[PDB]
């Protein structure tokens, strides 16, 4: 039968006045002789009709619906519960599904940026490095920067569970050692709900 | 199928022909010569006779009668060129659709003595037809009124059956009613009497297919017109099925303090000039301008495009309040917040106008996100020579013009003729814990 | 076509989703002694009305949520004393928010008035044309007979409130709401006996 | 009815010669009233029987669980041999079976850099040693910290993340107090992956 997947919001979207989060619910696997899919939405157990709904999408003779409901950004700072309650026919019963954001006590990431090793200076690409620990709750979003322009040849790793409760991970920004060696300035930004305006930078050049 | 084969035209198939069968004999169409082309034209089965639905263009001398013609029952278009040898035409020959406003065309019909299109609800229409002896267009939706093209086909029609003999059927017309395409008024005008319509004033009447402008009053005159005595409008044809009901017909009203509101009503108690924009419901059908007595200067929005200069909040965001939209809001992390801006020039400010949180047209956004406390202030140095966040920041650098006390969806005030390049909007709190959200702020006046 | 929920003292929650399709197209929705019910969920079935349901035996309810039907919740409304009871019940066990006494978006359906005023109409002879309809037999009410005259009046209907909250639908325009008055026609007779039928007459 | 799950070795075991990889085959659900497990294992469709059942496991009321311990050669496995377990039991319709095998494709190496700790991480009491591995394939691999040849436990490792380039990168973050940075210790990031030679290296990091 059909099944359902929520997903919450991108961090950066909670944390930034400039862009509005979201929460999708996915149902996957919906057959072609039963097709109407309800979706009902619940904000602490509250119903909310503001969602909106996109139309099937065959992805064989199986579709998937999508809805998605935007959230404010200080009901999902404050923790509300997101229910997602979906219908068919070709289920027993509806299927409901919920998330929140992580409770317990935030912690404010530390930003430390690292440069390359002198051993990886031997190589036309080095790895200029940024470790963000010791921040609860996990979600967080990382971005590079150099005067001013974004920097987009980076990787940051999925947060990892620390020894005292708090998170971390690192992000890893790739250039060419020429525009290290040449002295330009990199920053790495941090955006998490437990800075001051959910932002933080840490610069990294040429030592 | 039958939705990808009416896309893929341009089960069997609906519309056009059979799928890719008995062949067309003379059962079905006994002139040879009209058998022949119709085969080359729509297909050579019986079964494509009935879905075919597109254009039949008949020639030649060779044709002698159209019977056959009948079974095209969905054909969009029939041209009738240079058939010389055709000489009568019935309805019961005409194909179904002709009565559905298939086109009908025809040339050089030099041999056609009876033309009878009666009962096909033509709503429109000779030189060639030089052996006519009698026709019938009645029961038609014809606008045969005097200054109608249709009449002077018609009297054409008359002439040339009063070449042969004294048989000319033009009675019973029910003509179609339609919007006029562009209304006269571009400038109306009313006094300070203290309630007009500015639809029925203004956006009224009813056009037929010729454009022959009709009220009941007109509609009562243009049943009354004959030819030759003779009545050609049908008796049982009320106004109210001509008339067209001008429903879903919207008003929209930009006032002098580009103040917008919905209404065909007036109630003209001060000076005011109104933009009129009138909407069937999709689209834009006219145009005009509204005086109420002396009238009214229209205001322009000055701080269109003011630069932002300071605020406590994003400053990328605060350049969203002086775009010309309601699709982005700006807020902070609080419920007080202040943008400083600069018109870049002195000019006299009349009013001003926040559109709140719920105004959004992009986010359906709840009223309780609303600004329910602020102040609009302009700078107290008029001529200072900004060369800046600690001075915009200070409130003694501030007066206030305007004051803010309601949750409104749209705030509008007065001002006391206030000239000020530098401007400053506080907002003092939200109309919930909710941190409060706007999407634009005029300063209106004149430049 | 009709749903009668008699004496359910164990049920505890009516939602839209457990009513039928019929619901938002005028089933009949009765409900009495529902001393259990906690919460009311009625919203989006364009209801017309809240007859049938006994406001007085729900004595146990927390929430409700009425929103985005088609009631006519006016000051001298039937409806909006039911509000008013539901809100109380609501009051009895916990602080009333907008969380828990939704009653907002409703787009009331308009009907024709049954009666009209003007019994004897007058106009001066002005040599202007005047219209019998717009003048006499005009206007638009609601299912509880809330007369609305014209545009301005459905402007001042639409700012009404229950608790300064604004229970009218804001994108329910003038238009989908009035009534089009078609096909109505004008019979006059003078006093010569002759009939015409128009709404206009210019006085001569 | 029962689920069978069937689990790879631990990477470091297929890699080093001081220890013994094992395939695990676990049967979940299993009724009290048919308890009879019997385990068939095959590796490229060949049986072996010399297999290590455990005995069941009551999980909750009347279910059970039986675990099934396929010592593999190391050989074996990083050559890509299929290991097929075949599961048996009287409310099963027909047995079940399920395969695993080693992640195909180009191997590339591993390379391994040690950082020290940021000069603003100086202000506190415990401090960041890092290792950085990049561009190894596949994306097995194991990663511990040493010092004075005794093995550092305080680390952790961020799981294996795709790079551009198709390949794989993960940082090791062990942590130490700063006294112990300061004072000139070294310490040891070894990595261990089936493309390096002896399937080993090991990076050192002291206070310059
Ligand atoms: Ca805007």
């Amino acid at each position: 039968g059909p099944s359902v997947f929520l997903f919450p919001p991108k961090p950066k979207d909670t944390l930034m006045i400039s862009r509005t989060p979201e929460v999708t619910c996915v149902v996957v696997d919906v057959s072609h002789e039963d097709p109407e899919v309800k979706f009902n939405w619940y904000v602490d157990g509250v119903e909310v009709h503001n969602a909106k709904t996109k139309p099937r999408e065959e992805q064989n003779s199986t579709y998937r619906v999508v809805s998605v409901l935007t959230v404010l950004h200080q009901d999902w700072l404050n923790g509300k519960e997101y229910k997602c309650k979906v219908s068919n026919k070709a289920l027993p019963a509806p299927i409901e599904k919920t998330i929140s954001k992580a409770k317990g006590q935030p912690r404010e990431p530390q930003v430390y940026t690292l440069p390359p090793s002198r051993e990886e200076m031997t190589k036309n690409q080095v790895s200029l490095t940024c470790l963000v620990k010791g921040f609860y709750p996990s979600d967080i979003a990382v971005e590079w920067a150099s005067n001013g322009q974004p920097e987009n040849n980076y990787k940051t790793t999925p947060p990892v569970l620390d020894s005292d409760g708090s998170f971390f991970l690192y992000s890893k920004l790739t250039v060419d050692k020429s525009r290290w060696q040449q002295g330009n300035v990199f920053s790495c930004s941090v955006m998490h709900e437990a800075l001051h305006n959910h932002y933080t930078q840490k610069s990294l050049s040429l030592s | 199928i039958n939705s990808d084969w009416n896309q893929y035209q341009n089960w069997q198939p609906s519309t056009g022909g059979l799928k890719a069968y008995d062949v067309i004999d003379q059962k079905d169409i006994p002139d040879p010569a009209l058998r022949e082309q119709i085969i080359q034209q729509v297909g050579q089965y019986k079964g494509d006779l009935e879905r075919y639905n597109k254009t039949l263009v008949l020639t030649g001398d060779k044709i002698q009668n159209l019977k056959g013609l009948e079974k095209l029952s969905k054909l969009q278009k029939l041209e009738l060129r240079q058939l010389s040898n055709v000489k009568e035409i019935t309805p019961e020959l005409l194909p179904e659709s002709m009565k559905k406003d298939a086109e009908l065309v025809m040339v050089g019909m030099t041999g056609l003595e009876k033309l009878n299109l009666s009962g096909l609800n033509r709503q429109t229409l000779v030189n060639s037809i030089t052996h006519l002896t009698s026709f019938d267009i009645s029961h038609n939706s014809l606008d045969l009124s005097e200054k109608s093209e249709d009449r002077k086909l018609l009297m054409t029609l008359m002439e040339q059956v009063s070449n042969h003999q004294k048989n000319t059927a033009f009675e019973n017309q029910k003509p179609k009613g339609y919007y006029p395409q562009t209304y006269d008024t571009k400038e109306g005008h009313y006094d300070v009497d203290n309630e007009h319509d500015i639809l029925t004033d203004f956006v009224f009447g009813t056009v037929t297919k010729r454009n022959t402008f009709i009220d009941e009053e007109a509609f009562a005159i243009y049943k009354e017109g004959a030819v030759d005595g003779r009545q050609y409008v049908s008796k049982d044809y009320t106004y109210e099925a001509f008339r067209k009901d001008y429903k879903g017909y919207k008003v929209h009203l930009t006032a002098s303090n580009l103040g917008e509101t919905v209404t065909s009503k007036v109630t003209a108690t001060t000076d005011e000039t109104y933009l009129v924009d009138v909407s069937d419901g999709e689209k834009v059908v006219h145009h005009m301008k509204l005086n109420i007595g002396s009238g009214a200067i229209m205001m322009e929005n000055l701080a269109k495009g003011a630069k932002v200069i300071g605020t406590s909040g994003d400053f990328e965001q605060a350049k969203k309040i002086f775009d010309g939209e309601k699709s982005d809001r700006f807020f902070t992390w609080g419920q007080t917040n202040w943008i400083a801006f600069d018109l870049g020039e002195i000019n006299l400010a009349k009013e001003w106008r926040l559109f709140n949180a719920e105004t959004n047209t992009e986010i359906k956004t709840d009223s309780s996100l609303n600004v329910a406390k602020g102040r609009l202030q302009i700078l107290k140095d008029t001529t200072i020579d900004l060369e800046r966040k600690e001075y915009l920041s200070n409130d003694e650098n501030w007066t206030d013009v305007a004051q803010m006390d309601d949750a409104k969806a749209i705030f509008n005030s007065k001002l006391s003729n206030v000239l000020s390049r530098y401007w400053r909007f506080c907002v003092d709190g939200g109309a919930s814990s909710y941190y409060p959200q706007y999407t634009e702020l005029q300063i209106l006046g004149q430049r | 076509q009709k749903l009668e929920l008699r004496q359910l003292s164990n049920v505890k929650e009516i939602t839209p989703e457990l009513l039928p399709e019929s619901m938002k197209k005028d089933a009949e929705l009765v409900m009495v002694g529902m001393t259990g019910l906690e919460k009311l969920n009625l919203s989006g079935l364009n209801r017309q009305t809240l007859d049938g349901i006994d406001v007085n035996s729900i004595t146990h309810l927390t929430s409700f949520d009425i929103s985005h039907n088609s009631l006519d919740l006016s000051e001298k409304s039937e409806d909006r004393k039911l509000l008013m009871t539901l809100m109380e019940q609501v009051s009895n066990h916990q602080k009333i928010t907008v969380k828990n006494t939704a009653f907002e978006n409703q787009k009331p359906k308009g009907y024709y008035p049954q009666t009209y005023d003007t019994k004897e109409g007058h106009y001066d002879v002005d040599n202007a044309e005047h219209d019998i309809l717009t003048d006499f037999v005009f206007g638009t009410v609601t299912k509880r007979n809330t007369f609305i005259g014209d545009e301005e009046a459905f402007a001042i209907y639409k700012e009404g409130a229950v608790d300064g909250r604004q229970y009218v639908s804001k994108d329910y325009t003038y238009e989908a709401f009035r009534k089009d008055y078609k096909g109505y026609k004008v019979h006059l007779t003078a006093s010569n006996l002759g009939e015409t039928v128009t709404s206009k007459v210019t006085a001569t």
